[PDB]
């Protein structure tokens, strides 16, 4: 049967300058025929380590592979924001018999000091209103840590069920996230209310920040 | 040495689809090649390999569901009878000691829904200002966004697409800029949805 690579943990974290450890366990012995890869968002994987411990050309010696047989480790030292990515192991022992499965992946989260978001609200465009729908967007820009609470109110009534959040991955220079919350209403419903408000709660904000507009003003 | 995948597109379930891996700067008579895929948000999945001498080997779940073949300079992956398990980005990769050379990937979408190009709406700016473009209601993925034809990159955030309950995708792209530049600089988002042949340039400015 195909070799299975059990990769743990699913996520691991340390501060800038710190070290993380990522593990893989092969279902039977694969000797030293193990590779490690980095995959940044939107990109193909990049080979870091082959034959369990040998560095691919150009790769920083901050990346260290160890192990043999059934247990392997990737250790990333002097962690940088640019290391925020998903890492994968892969067997290539006797592929013709056992296949070349990847482990399930491990995310690396790079910790830093608290950074409050800047908050912005955007009303729907007049052009969009011709579609019969209105999108209202609240932007939280460049914050850390990830946890953030976005509250929508329309004429002071709490909203739910009509919004969707999207979040970026950690920035490669400053380790922050950005987030959009998009409230979608019909044009007809949008035109029945005046005050549109996004209130943000975040560890870096001493009290919540509200951005709002009045329809038509 | 490099490779590049092509052929990823929207197909209806059950329609065979062939992807192509074009290689350059090395010979397929010297190296094996694998195909790997990755469903949105998920992990890498090794599909199979074709050795220099032509023998093919597949993951246990791939046997009978994919065919790998090659010419002198390309490797193909045929997906015999696509399902939604097959919606994914597919990569080809050269094998040496591990997989060292990878392509950018090609995206396959398996669905009965129709292609639809996006509408692009301004996120108009209200000492740092934010502005953006809302790219709404498109299918299938992907969309790309640049600002000022690539001249503006600092402070840009293009959010991952969301799939709306309508079955259509949406995303926004935003940028922060000096508030004093709103009066004097021009900010244009360049939106490309190749599946629908849509390319839109939208100037984003304060609402009068």
């Amino acid at each position: 049967a195909d070799v299975v690579m059990t990769q743990t943990p699913s996520s691991v974290s340390a501060a800038v300058g710190g070290t993380v450890t990522i593990n893989c366990q092969a279902s039977q012995s694969i000797s030293a025929y193990l590779a490690w890869y980095q995959q940044k968002p939107g990109q193909p994987p990049k080979l870091l380590i082959y034959d369990a411990s040998d560095l691919a050309s150009g790769v920083s010696s901050r990346f260290k592979g160890s192990g043999s047989g059934t247990q392997f480790t990737l250790t990333i030292s002097d962690l940088e924001c640019a290391d925020a990515a998903t890492y994968y192991c892969q067997t290539y022992y006797a592929i013709i018999t056992y296949g070349a499965a990847f482990g399930g992946g491990t995310e690396v989260v790079v910790k830093r000091t608290v950074a409050a978001p800047s908050v912005f609200i955007f009303p729907p465009s007049d052009e969009q209103l011709k579609s019969g729908t209105a999108s209202v967007v609240c932007l939280l820009n460049n914050f850390y840590p990830r946890e953030a609470k976005v509250q929508w109110k329309v004429d002071n009534a709490l909203q739910s069920g009509n919004s969707q959040e999207s979040v970026t991955e950690q920035d490669s220079k400053d380790c922050t996230y950005s987030l959009s919350s998009t409230l979608t209403l019909s044009k007809a419903d949008y035109e029945k209310h005046k005050v549109y408000a996004c209130e943000v709660t975040h560890q870096g904000l001493s009290s919540p920040v509200t951005k709002s507009f009045n329809r038509g003003e | 040495q490099s490779v590049e995948e092509s052929g990823g597109r929207l197909v209806t379930p059950g329609t065979p689809l062939t992807l192509t891996c074009t290689v350059s700067g090395f010979s397929l008579s010297d190296y094996a090649m694998s195909w790997v895929r990755q469903a949105p948000g998920k992990g890498l999945e090794w599909i199979g390999i074709i050795y220099a001498s032509g023998s093919t080997y597949y993951a246990s779940w791939a046997k009978g569901r994919f065919t790998i073949s090659k010419t002198s300079t390309t490797v193909d992956l045929k997906i015999t009878s696509p399902t939604t398990e097959d919606t994914a980005t597919y990569f080809c990769a050269r094998y040496y000691a591990g997989s060292d050379i990878w392509g950018p990937g090609t995206l396959v979408t398996v669905s009965s829904a129709s292609t639809k190009g996006p509408s692009v709406f301004p996120l108009a700016p209200s000492g740092t200002a934010a502005l953006g473009c809302l790219v709404k209601d498109y299918f299938p993925e992907p969309v790309t966004v640049s600002w000022n034809s690539g001249a503006l990159t600092s402070g840009v955030h293009t959010f991952p697409a969301v799939l709306q309950s309508s079955g259509l995708y949406s995303l926004s792209s935003v940028v922060t800029v000096p508030s004093s530049s709103l009066g004097t600089q021009t900010y244009i988002c360049n939106v490309n949805h190749k599946p629908s042949n849509t390319k839109v340039d939208k100037k984003v400015e304060p609402k009068s």
